[PDB]
C-alpha cells in the first residue's frame, strides 16, 4: 500500500486540476468499519491522524500560540477532539473551543453556542472545525453549496486568521461550500485530507497552509467540489489505523516562529515568502479575548 | 447550609451495583510516560492509560460547582494516568484515591515514598 500506513490520504494534486462535474459519491467500502484500538473513541483516533497529517506540513507554530476549535462537542458531552488538539498542540497553547450543544473541555475557555455568535477581539494562528449537520446528507435533494455555519467560518478567517496561520475544516459529500474552496486559494498550499480510520466517509478536512491574506490561485469551488468527489468516487482507501499505534513523533514541535504586527502596506514580496514557508505570522500579540452574542427574550 | 455530596452519592451508587461513568476520553500515547497521576500531557506507563481530564472529574461531567472556594478543578485542561485495572472507572479512581504531594504519583500506584 504505502497509504495504509499513513495516517491517511492527501487529495493528489492532479485530481486538484481536473474540471469535473459534481455526481453522487459512491464508495467502495461504504459499510467498512476500522478496528480501532481497545477503548480509543473515533473521534480521538480521527482527530490524531489529523495531527499527524499536519505536523508533516509547514505550520507556523510561534511562541503563545492561539488556537479555536469549532464543533467541538460530542452527543456525549465531551470533547474528544479538544483533548488530541491539547495533546498535539505545545504546552501553553492557547485553545477555545465551541459547540452549539453544551460539552465540557479541556479548552483554556468554551463558549456554547452557534458558532455565528462567536466573536473574537485577536487573532488566530490556527482554526479547526468539526461542525457538522447531519441532515445535510440527503441523498434525495440536489447537492448545492451549503451557507449556515461555512458563511460565518469564510469570514472569520478572512477577519480573524493571522498571517500565516492554516485551518482544517471538516468538509462531507454533501457538507461543504464554494467559496470556502476558493478561499484555499488565498493560502500558500492547501488540500483535503481523508483519514486512514473514518476512509469509508465522504468526510475529509480541507487544510489551508499559511495564509496570505489574498488569492495565489482564483479557484471555483464548485468544480473543485466536484473534483474532491471524482477523485473519493475513483480511489478507494483501505481502512486503516496502523498509524495510531505509533506515537512517538507525535507532539507539534514549538518552532517559535516569528509574530510581528504589520500593516497592509507592508506586506511586500519577502514577507509573502516568509508567510509562506511557516517562518512568519503576522497579529498583534495582545491578550486572547472571545465572547458569544446571546439573543434576550421574553416568555411572559 | 445544605451542599449535595455528590462524592457521596457516586460511592454509594457504585457499591450499589450501578455502571461508572463513562465516556471518559482515553488518549493514544506512547506508554513510556512518568506515570505520574495529572500531567500536562499524557503520561501513561506500561501499566496505565491516559484520560483527558475533564470527562474524569465527577464535578465536571455532572455540572456541580467544583469542592474548592475557588471553584478551580484539578483535571480539566490536564491529563490524568488511571491504572489499567481501574481504566473501566476512570471517575471512581480519581475520587477514591489520592496524589502524593512529593512525587506526583497516585499513592498506592507509585508513589514510593514510604519505601
Ligand atoms: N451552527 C453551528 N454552530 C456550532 N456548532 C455546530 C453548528 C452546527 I449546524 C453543528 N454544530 C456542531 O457540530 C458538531 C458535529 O456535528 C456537533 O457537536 C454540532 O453540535
Ligand atoms: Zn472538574
Ligand atoms: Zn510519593
Amino acid at each position: 500500500s504505502s497509504q495504509a500506513w499513513q495516517p491517511g490520504v492527501a487529495m493528489p494534486n492532479l485530481y486538484k486540476m481536473q474540471r469535473m462535474l459534481l455526481e453522487k459519491c459512491d464508495l467502495q467500502n461504504y459499510g467498512d468499519s476500522a478496528t480501532l484500538p481497545k477503548g480509543i473513541m473515533m473521534n480521538v483516533a480521527k482527530y490524531t491522524q489529523l495531527c499527524q497529517y499536519l505536523n508533516t506540513l509547514t505550520l507556523a507554530v510561534p511562541y503563545n500560540m492561539r488556537v479555536i476549535h469549532f464543533g467541538a462537542g460530542s452527543d456525549k458531552g465531551v470533547a474528544p477532539g479538544t483533548a488530541v488538539l491539547r495533546q498535539w498542540l505545545p504546552t501553553g497553547t492557547l485553545l477555545v473551543d465551541s459547540d452549539l450543544n453544551d460539552f465540557v473541555s479541556d479548552a483554556d475557555s468554551t463558549l456554547i453556542g452557534d458558532c455565528a455568535t462567536v466573536h473574537t477581539a485577536n487573532k488566530w494562528d490556527l482554526i479547526i472545525s468539526d461542525m457538522y449537520d447531519p441532515k445535510t446528507k440527503n441523498v434525495t435533494k440536489e447537492n448545492d453549496s451549503k451557507e449556515g455555519f461555512f458563511t460565518y467560518i469564510c469570514g472569520f478567517i478572512q477577519q480573524k486568521l493571522a498571517l500565516g496561520g492554516s485551518v482544517a475544516i471538516k468538509i462531507t459529500e454533501h457538507s461543504w461550500n464554494a467559496d470556502l474552496y476558493k478561499l484555499m486559494g488565498h493560502f500558500a498550499w492547501w488540500t483535503a485530507f481523508v483519514t486512514n480510520v473514518n476512509a469509508s466517509s465522504s468526510e475529509a478536512f480541507l487544510i489551508g497552509c499559511n495564509y496570505l491574506g489574498k488569492p495565489r490561485e482564483q479557484i471555483d469551488g464548485y468544480v473543485m467540489h466536484a473534483n474532491y468527489i471524482f477523485w473519493r468516487n475513483t480511489n478507494p482507501i483501505q481502512l486503516s489505523s496502523y498509524s495510531l499505534f505509533d506515537m512517538s513523533k507525535f507532539p507539534l514541535k514549538l518552532r517559535g516562529t516569528a509574530v510581528m504586527s504589520l500593516k497592509e502596506g507592508q506586506i511586500n514580496d519577502m514577507i509573502l515568502s516568509l508567510l509562506s514557508k511557516g517562518r512568519l505570522i503576522i497579529r498583534e500579540n495582545n491578550r486572547v479575548v472571545i465572547s458569544s452574542d446571546v439573543l434576550v427574550n421574553n416568555e411572559n | 447550609a445544605f451542599a449535595v455530596d455528590a462524592a457521596k452519592a457516586y460511592k454509594d451508587y457504585l457499591a450499589s451495583g450501578g455502571q461508572p461513568i463513562t465516556n471518559c476520553v482515553k488518549m493514544l500515547c506512547t506508554h513510556t510516560g512518568t506515570g505520574q497521576a495529572i500531567t500536562v500531557t499524557p503520561e501513561a506507563n506500561m501499566d496505565q492509560e491516559s484520560f483527558g481530564g475533564a470527562s474524569c472529574c465527577l464535578y465536571c461531567r455532572c455540572h456541580i460547582d467544583h469542592p474548592n472556594p475557588k471553584g478551580f478543578c484539578d483535571l480539566k485542561g490536564k491529563y490524568v494516568q488511571i491504572p489499567t485495572t481501574c481504566a473501566n472507572d476512570p471517575v471512581g479512581f480519581t475520587l477514591k484515591n489520592t496524589v502524593c504531594t512529593v512525587c506526583g504519583m497516585w499513592k498506592g500506584y507509585g508513589c514510593s515514598c514510604d519505601q
